[PDB]
């Protein structure tokens, strides 16, 4: 039991890095979109003007 | 030690669920960004005309 719980502990640490690295990409592409639709606002407004 | 065991693999399932869901929430954003970017180019040509 001691041996394979140590194994599960290192597996848990690896899974934690994988999850954090996965979340970073989404939190960056969200910021990219946030810039994008504001650019869309200003281009459309220039068009009506 | 068996108590510690059960805590460990239930945390493993929960972490794997989170890591699986995050990538789907990510991959929707790519097609949304592509579509809105095409619309932005469309509006830009509208304004230049």
């Amino acid at each position: 039991d001691e041996e394979k719980m140590e194994l599960q502990e290192i597996q848990l640490k690896e899974a934690k890095h994988i999850a954090e690295e996965a979340d970073r990409k989404y939190e960056e592409v969200a910021r990219k979109l946030v810039i994008i639709e504001g650019d869309l606002e200003r281009t459309e407004e220039r068009a009506e003007l | 030690d068996e108590e510690k065991m059960e805590i460990q693999e239930i945390q493993l399932k929960e972490a794997k669920h989170i890591a699986e869901d995050a990538d789907r929430k990510y991959e929707e954003v790519a097609r949304k960004l592509v579509i809105i970017e095409s619309d932005l180019e469309r509006a830009e040509e509208r304004a230049e005309l």
